[PDB]
Formats: structure tokens, C-alpha cells, sequence
């Protein structure tokens, strides 16, 4: 303890988090804040047809979404209301190109429906002189209750179990997010019974409890950006993708 | 993270702990559940006849959900006044705490007594609940589909009046769903729409229109509380509170 | 490198290489990158690529 | 060791001082420094009216004072030559308020004499980037030695033990300090055989070792607060309040 | 771990390396590269005459060479070849004194051939908010080979095994260097069959892989001093001082 | 330092060993010395009678190295292909690679056929290198030293052309040294002259000058590999490649 012996190498530990072939990592300790306990497979329950999660390529890494932080934001205001299953798809669509070219995306262009857990990082690189902090709060189905307009603040989301992350640490804040849904799996394409909220789960949303704050001379903006697995996933119902429509534009 | 405690500055010498209340009262109040079962308000109603009902038309027709009935304060000229004054409930405020529910419902509707009419009550698993609009007591007006009248399947139950005004039931939990939404609910999905009310109450009284003319704007108040099945979901933060106290004076 | 050269005098080769990157930085520097790997680029796909 | 890992928490550890119902933290480790072995109890040889320690509430932590350390002040420079059983008194009594007001003091109000240990912490905040270091030296009876005015330079107390407090660390300096003086126990009033030099067992005094030294945009201004602790002390003589007097100003 | 508790003595441990009667510190791990296997003694082979280590005078630590390292020097840019037994001698002569001055090197100006292990540390003081990064790299008898000039270049020196400087970390750098030289011994003055290149087994060379970067207010300079411990050393051949010249200007 | 690894960031599944072809084609590649030993266009030459040389006279002489002689394009008109395009070799681009060696050489030297005269081979251990400069063949001239001529104690051998013409040999290490200098040699040191070359082969056919017509202009290529005892010592980075495919071309 205490005794600092910087090399070339740097000082500290560099703890990792491979997956499938996607190596990536955080100097500091994440801030984990689990919502919910891990969920049961559920496809006996409603799939005769071929189930099969893809853990080679679906368990990857894939980033959704990355935005700068200025010091110009004020305390409560949002950065970034990601939606997670959805985002996942949107931001490639987003990027101009098909869902098709993406590896983790693949089996959502065939199958009918989703299931699984969530994973997503909210990695981040602010100096250590800033001082700041957001929150990362996931909140499930957000959009089928009206009144969250007004719960949408950091007020608001600190209450329910959230990750934060603290400008002066640059610290990582992991985020499991198992899946619960009043149906058991979310489908990827308009279905019969529904059509709009398409693979909507929730939304992870990142409202700032702290501004950054630094000199007048100091390091202005403070980018971040959120990579997100999606493990014990499982897909049924196989289907043709022509039948796939592009996500709403968000 | 939340629930973290970083390094906490202890001062307090140790309390002796009450067990909620059970060192003292006599009973326990830790358990929240415990409490979500003593009865609440629910709705409220002057009955209006409209149109020349039948035998068999549903006076009214309510959906049945825990996070109670959308709040009616009622017309500015006629408030009701316990919603108007002792703002949603118990209930409803702690069904603001969580996001999801599967379970029970109990309700014990209180008919008014000058009336001697017998009185059926439907149970209907089948309704959507279409936004949160349209989440309220009804007072159906002619019969056009078959939401007007009684029906066959439907698992109802019918109190005579003469003998006791005031029927309690258990609206049980069919859906197809793991568990229902639990906030307030404004349909996204069309098929999410199924997702919220246990189903769709519809409460009816067999008298002819000539009869009928005594049940006009009788109150009809209506209970619930969660059924001991009951069990709340996720966890979910209080949206803004708003103060009783602070409401405004009537003014002199 | 030592097997860039060691390495000309084979016509074959195979496995794994491994390029260390020092990223000279005082510890108060702070940043993020990529390191990634595109197996099967020809030349003219060689271009059009971009971190995504 | 060597592996850093801020969070929101911050880094490191935080130990603790409770004493009755008084907390406070400091991060650095403190630099203690005991003049004399814990005193013998004596109540033995010089009392027969009852004796009681008030250690619920004599015992409490409680200020006595604070001070600016600019940079400013010149190498030698006295920032507080504080009496201690006196400055416990005279900084209440000098802050518009009489001794019975604090329950620190209460006691002092009645008892005729008192005796005990005492602890004495000199807590700083000065930022990692200044450099300089006070000392803090404990000095039995000093106004009874005329010529300490000589003496009373960081040359003379770096030679008896003391503590040191390096204003590059921010680090904290505790002091016990046992009781000792010529008689068992001090006086909290005039008493028939003295009236002058009441209730003085001594003086702390923090002299200056390096003035702080600083960027010429830095932040100039360093604060200092001193605690005392009282603890196994013990009173005699119960007395009537009406004939303490306000300690002398000092 | 991660518990900083900085007091007036600073924070970390101090590791040392005393020797004869010269010890030095260094706050940092040394980042040891050792070019080859340590030497055998072979006095044997070629000396009949009196031979002895002077463990307690050559193995003493002595400066060599230092020199300014500002941030103007481009990338590949050398700061010092130093040749190492010639530097000892040459750096001494150089700062115009005898070399029988030196009490490391007094008995070179007596022995004809010299043998032995070398160790050759070279500390650096650069702030840590400095970036930049020496290379200390050790080439055997690098005058011999007449294409050096071209592979005396940082791309060229990192295959070889070499010393890494942060100026970031301040790191300090050992060098462990066992005698390997065509011929067993090294002469200490002209010899009946050579003359040239007197005392030469070959190069310490200090390029910059990469030049000092800060705030354009920041500190320029970076001060570098090299120590060199001259071991498990043997001298024979005992001979007259008179023969001995001044090394070789470079 | 140089060989440190301070945090692998593994992405690989681990492949499969193959042994260095071993698993293959039925032999390790692994050990570099074992391929040292294939054999190396040493140096060519074409045979240049000057004087009317006697039966002792030494034809060409050059000295013996690992390192590989001074590579010898050829002048501007007449390059020798080979070393001109193949710049340098195999052994001399890993002797490239270490600093010091201590080993024996093979040579086998491959006379032109059409001669049919005797032919000598001394090994002259005692001749120095003398920089770098004047490291290769040497057609001798006039007998002016005892460099010019066959001596009596230095090692030879004699080829019957007649016979074979390829005189195959083992040049052995006779240094006083630990281990000779590796790298292009300038000499520093009068003595580290002696540090380089195993020694200083001399090649001479015993024609009368009659006889020496017939030999001149005749090729005498040169091969040599390293000789099973050899033993590099240092490790040295490489200088810098020149990379051959991206040499200019002929241009019609």
C-alpha cells in the first residue's frame, strides 16, 4: 500500500471483460447496479419452433451511442435517453447502413422474437482535474407510462437502483439489465397483435446530477460512450427479413 | 451505485427497536403488503339512466386495476369531494412505487339501499383497457355491441339487494402476461393494451325503466384492496408528490 | 521488426503476432481507442473503413 | 497496492475518533506526539468532597480555535500560542456567550479544581500543491518561565517532541497531552493561595517551520482548526457557580 | 492498497543500493536490462602475475555523465554515447583532474588490463507532468563495426534488449553489463599489439524515442545523471604510472 | 524493456501447433542454425592470370568469415548478376543479427571443368583482416611476400580436377580470441584485426604458364555455410533492409 512506482508501463491494474472476440477495458472498478435478478430461459413456454441463442456473435460488444459532455449542461439534463434493445439496431440504422451488416445484429434481421439479458457499459474519459457526475439509470418500459414526463429527472431515478459515474474518477459504470417485460419476448418486426413500441424494452437514460465544473482555462468537454452486450439471449420463431422494416428513427 | 453506504459517521448510541409497533400496539406494521389490503375508495357514482334500459343493460362499467381508477375530482360545480380533497389513496400510492403487478383484486361494491332491485355483476378477462383515458367508471348509454348488456360466458355474480346491499368479490388474475403494468398506462403496443386491467367490471340492475326511476342519481361508492395474491414487481421511484396540506382554503 | 526480417528468409508464414502500443502519457492524460482487426481486406477495401 | 481505483466514493479509506457523541474523520494518518506518560489519577491525595469525571460529556471533541496561514507569514511566525485548559474557556467566553452554555464546560462552572488529560488535535485543509509545514509543540507551565520569550522559536520546540504538519500532505496532528504541573490539580476560579495564571497548565504553540510556498495564481490562504478532547479528567470541590469569573482575555 | 496517507515524510518507500561507502536512492523500480549472461572470471586463462579485485574502491558508484534534456531535442535524438569504462576515465579527465584523483579509478592508472562486470544506472528527474521517453541501450564494441552510423537509431536499438526512461514516471534505469569483448581483457593504456581504442568495450547510448511534451508554460528542462558501479571486476598486470595517458578526448 | 509485456489483451482462441511445419511437411524450421548450414554463394570470380605465374603462386586468395565478404556487385558494365539482384544471403543477413561468433566454416569451391590442372588449398590462420576495405578476393600479383605462394606449415589440401573438381572444406577457428567480431568490421584496435577472419584461404593452381591460358577467365564459384560447431553470441538488432522486389527494373 502506498507506495507508488510508476514505469513505463504505468502504474496501476488494468482489469479486462472478453467476450466473444471483443477485448475491452476499464482502469477503474465499475459501478455495477443490477435492477433486477437474473431471468429464467422462458422459450418452453411459448416457441415450438427452433430456439437458439447466437453467443458467438450476439454476446459481442457493440457500441450504441457516444456524445460530449460540455460543461455547458445544466444539472438536470439528459444526454442520452437510450433505448436498449432497440439502440442496439437504431444507431447502426442511424449510421446509414443495414441491420444486416452488423454481427450482433444479424439473427434480429431473420427472427421473430427476442428474449435475453442486457448488458451495457457507460465508459467514459474525463480528467482526473474535472469534477462532475452523471447517473445511468435503466427504466423499464418507460414509454407505456405517460406520466414520466415529470418523473424524468435525477431526483427521480436516484431512488430506483442506478449506476454513477463520477467525472473526477472518469469511473465506468457497468449495468446489468435482465430482461422483464409484461410479455415474455419482444419481438423484432411488426407481429399480429402489435405494431408500434417495437423492441422496446426500456430506457436507460443518463441525466447529470453534476455539471462538470473546472478552470476557465481548463479541458472543456468530457465525451463518453456505451457499449452494450446482450448475453443469455435466445431468438424463436425464424423468419424471412424482408419482412423487417428499418427501427423508428428515435 | 444507490443503496451504497460509503463510510458511515455513526453517532447514535443503539434504539431499542419497536418492531413496528408490535412492542407498543400490539401489531406489526413492517410489512407494507399487510396494509395494501385494509380498503380503500375506489370510485364513486350518481347513477344516470339515459336511455330506456332493459332487463338486461349494464348500468355501468369499470375496468379493475390496482393502480386505481384515473382520479375524478368530478365537474367543477360538483366536486367529489374526497378525491378533490384527500387526493388517490394508499393503494394507488404505493402501486406508484413499483412497475409491475400480478395478482388479485377485491371489491366490495356499497349499492344504494332505498332501491330493492336484484344486481348482476360481470367479470370481463376479454377487455383491453385503451389508454389512460377511458380508464374510469362509465355510465353506458344504448346497447350497439355487446359491452351494453349482460353476457353468457363471462363469470359474473348477482346480489339481491333485499337481503344485502352490498355484493365483495375477488376479481382474479387472467392474462396472458407474466405480469401487468402498474403506472399510469398509455398504450404503445396494441397489444400492450391487455397488459393493465385485470379485466372489465360491469355492474347492472335488472329493473325495468318503470323501477328504474328510483335508482336515478342513487351513489353507488366502490372498495378495493389487493387480494393477499398480490405481488408487485420491480421497484420504481415516487413521481412528484403534492403536498395535502398546502391545498388551497374554500374562502369565505 | 526482428520478425520482419527473421520472417523474409521463409516463404510462409502463420499464427499470432503482437503489437505492444506504449502510449506515452503523463497519468493525467486520459483517453479511449480502438485496436482492431479486419481479416479478409483486399486493397480496395482497404479504404471505406471507419471505426463502426 | 499501486492500483488506484477511484469511484464516486472517492479513494481511500477514512478512519474515525468517536468519543461521546462527537465523530470526525480525518484522511491522513495523524502525527502523534505525547510529551509525558498518562497521568496517575491523584484524587486520592487531595479530596475528600466527591470527585467525578463528566466523561459523557467532558469528553465531547470541541473547537478552541482557527486561523488563517497565508503565505504571508515570514518563517518564524507564531499563529496561535494557545493555552489549553484557558483556551477551552477563553474562546467560549470570547465568543459573547458564558461557559454554562456549553456542555464541554459545564462542569468548570461548579467544580472548584480540576485535572486530566487532555487531547489536542490541529486538523488542516491545505490543498496537495502547497508546500510548507507547521509545527505544533506542547510547553508545561510556560508562563512560568520568564525567559521562554528566548526560547519560543521553531529552533527551541523542534527539540522537545512535537508534531508536524506538513501542509503538503494536509496531514493532521494529533497531541496528548497528560496532565502535569507542580500541583496535583488546577483551579477553575480564584482560590485562596492563587488568583493569577488560573487554570494553566501550559501552552500549545504552532510555530511555523515553512512558510507555504505557492504558484503566483495558487491559492494563497491555508485554514487551520484545533479540537480538544479532555478525557480522563476528573473535578473536585463542588462549588457555586456565582464565584467563577470569565477567564482572563488573552 | 489505494489508502494514501502522505504525512511530513511523503508517501512512498525508498528502496536503496548501498555499495562500498556510496549509497542512492530511487523512489521508482528500477527497469532493469541485463544484455548477457554475468561474466566468468578468467584470470586464469592469461595472467600469471598478481591480480586482485578492489572491491573496496572500484565497486563504489561514480558519476559519468549528466546533461540537460529540453524539450527542443527532436524524436531520434542522441543525448549521450557514452563508451563506459573510457567514461569513467575520460569524464573525470575531461572535468581536468588526474585520473589517480579518483578513488574509484586509481588502480587503472596502475594495472595494465582490466576485466569485469559493469552496472551503470541513469537517473532522471523529470516531473510528472512531464511526457517523454529515453531509451538506454548498450551496444559491445560498437566502434568495430564501421554500419553502426546507421543502425544508431531508436528503431534500432529497441530490438536489443535496453533500459526504458519515462519521463512521465521519472523511471529510473539499471543496466547490468558483463564483460564480453572479443579479448578476454581490456588494456588500460597503449600495449604492445593495440593502441588504438584503448580501454573501449563499447557504447551506452541514451537516444529519445519520444521528446518532452508539455503546457507551453511548463518545465523545459530534465535534468539526467549516470552512475556506474564497476563490480565483479578484475585487474592484473601491475605496471608503472608513468606509462598511463589521458584518455581519448571524444 | 525490450521484451516486457505489460497487459495482453487477448482476442485469440489458441491454434493449433504445427512444429514449424513439422506436422506438415515432415521438418521443424524452428532451430536457425540448422538452416545456416544449407550452403551460400560465398563469392565468384573470373580467373585473371597478370604475371606468368610459376607452380607455386597463388591464384586468388580470400579471407574466410561468416559474416560474409564485402558484397561485390561488380563494376557498372559488368555486375555479377546474382549479387547485383539476390542482394547478400541468407547467412550473412542472420549473421547480421549477433555480434559475436566462434565457429568453423565449409567451403567447397567449385573449379571451372574445362582445366584439367591440380589444384592447392592453404588456410592461412595467421593472416589479420585489415578493415573492411580488402575483406575479399584478391587476385595475387607478383610474388613480393610469402602471401603470393605455397608455405609449408599452414593446413592445405589438393583437388585432382581430373578427378572431382570441388574441393570441399572445413576452415576451423584458430583465434586467440574469446569469440571474433560478427558485424562489418573497420578495425579499431591493431589487434582486433585478428578478431574477424578464421583465417585467410588461398586457392592456387599448379599450371605452368604454358598451361594458364586455358584458365583464365574461367569461373570459380565459392559456397560456404557455417558449419555445425558454430555458435553466434550477442543478440544485435538488424541494420536497416533494403527490400529486394521493389529493386528497379532492367528498362527496355
Amino acid at each position: 500500500m502506498d507506495n507508488p512506482n510508476p514505469g513505463p508501463d504505468g502504474e496501476g491494474e488494468v482489469e479486462l471483460e472478453k467476450d466473444s472476440n471483443v477485448v475491452l477495458t476499464t482502469q477503474r472498478d465499475p459501478s455495477t447496479s443490477i435492477p433486477a435478478p437474473v431471468s429464467v430461459k422462458w422459450s418452453r413456454w411459448t416457441s415450438n419452433d427452433v430456439v437458439d441463442d447466437y453467443a458467438t456473435i450476439t454476446s459481442r460488444w457493440y457500441q450504441i451511442a457516444e456524445f460530449v459532455w460540455s460543461k455547458d449542461d445544466p444539472f438536470d439534463k439528459e444526454l442520452a435517453r437510450l433505448i436498449l434493445p432497440r439502440a442496439l439496431l437504431s444507431s447502426i440504422e442511424a449510421n446509414s447502413d443495414a441491420i444486416c451488416d452488423v454481427p450482433n445484429t444479424i439473427p434480429f434481421k431473420v427472427h421473430a422474437y427476442w428474449r435475453g439479458d442486457m448488458e451495457v457499459r457507460v465508459q467514459i474519459n474525463s480528467n482526473k482535474f474535472q469534477v462532475g457526475q452523471l447517473q445511468a439509470t435503466w427504466y423499464y418500459s418507460d414509454h407505456e407510462n405517460l406520466n414520466i414526463s415529470s418523473k424524468r429527472s435525477v431526483y427521480g431515478f436516484s431512488q430506483m437502483d442506478h449506476a454513477l459515474i463520477s467525472a473526477s474518477a472518469s469511473n465506468e459504470a457497468k449495468l446489468v439489465i435482465p430482461f422483464k417485460h409484461v410479455y415474455p419476448f419482444l419481438p423484432t418486426r411488426i407481429v399480429p397483435d402489435w405494431t408500434t413500441g417495437i423492441l422496446d424494452m426500456g430506457a436507460l437514460n443518463i441525466r447529470v446530477i453534476a455539471p462538470l465544473r473546472m478552470s476557465a482555462t481548463g479541458p472543456t468537454t468530457c465525451n463518453v460512450v456505451v457499449f452494450i452486450k446482450l448475453n443469455n439471449s435466445e431468438f424463436t420463431g425464424t423468419s424471412s427479413g424482408k419482412f423487417y422494416a428499418s427501427q423508428i428513427r428515435a | 451505485e444507490e443503496s451504497r453506504n460509503t463510510t458511515v459517521l455513526d453517532t447514535t448510541t443503539t434504539l431499542q427497536s419497536s418492531g413496528f409497533g408490535r412492542a407498543f400496539f400490539g401489531e406489526a406494521f413492517n410489512d407494507l403488503k399487510t396494509l395494501m389490503r385494509r380498503y380503500q375508495l375506489y370510485g364513486q357514482l350518481l347513477l344516470s339512466v339515459t336511455t330506456d334500459k332493459d332487463i338486461d343493460h349494464c348500468m355501468f362499467t369499470f375496468p379493475c386495476l390496482p393502480q386505481g381508477l384515473a382520479l375524478d375530482i368530478g365537474s367543477a360545480g360538483s366536486p367529489h369531494e374526497i378525491f378533490n380533497r384527500c387526493r388517490d389513496g394508499i393503494i394507488p400510492l404505493i402501486a406508484s412505487g413499483y412497475r409491475f403487478y400480478r395478482g388479485d383484486l377485491r371489491y366490495k361494491i356499497v349499492f344504494p339501499s332505498n332501491v330493492n332491485s336484484n344486481i348482476w355483476v360481470q367479470h370481463r378477462p376479454d377487455r383491453r383497457l385503451e389508454g389512460w383515458s377511458a380508464a374510469k367508471i362509465v355510465n353506458c348509454d344504448a346497447v350497439s355491441t355487446g359491452q351494453g348488456v349482460y353476457n353468457h360466458g363471462y363469470a359474473s355474480h348477482i346480489q339481491i339487494t333485499r337481503v344485502n346491499n352490498v355484493i365483495e368479490l375477488e376479481v382474479p388474475f387472467y392474462n396472458a402476461t407474466c405480469y401487468n403494468y402498474l403506472q399510469a398506462f398509455n398504450a404503445s403496443s396494441a397489444a400492450s393494451s391487455y397488459a393493465v386491467s385485470l379485466g372489465e367490471i360491469s355492474v347492472g340492475f335488472q329493473a325495468t325503466s318503470d323501477d328504474i326511476a328510483s335508482i336515478v342519481n342513487k351513489p353507488v361508492t366502490i372498495y378495493y384492496s389487493i387480494g393477499d395474491g398480490m405481488q408487485f414487481s420491480q421497484w420504481v421511484g415516487y413521481q412528484p408528490m403534492m403536498i395535502l396540506d398546502q391545498l388551497p382554503a374554500p374562502v369565505v | 521488426a526482428p520478425v520482419g526480417v527473421v520472417s523474409s528468409m521463409f516463404m510462409q508464414w502463420r499464427g499470432s503476432l503482437e503489437y505492444r502500443f506504449d502510449i506515452i502519457a503523463s497519468q493525467f492524460h486520459t483517453g479511449r481507442l480502438i485496436v482492431g482487426y479486419v481479416p479478409g481486406l483486399t486493397a480496395s477495401l482497404q479504404l471505406q473503413m471507419d471505426y463502426m
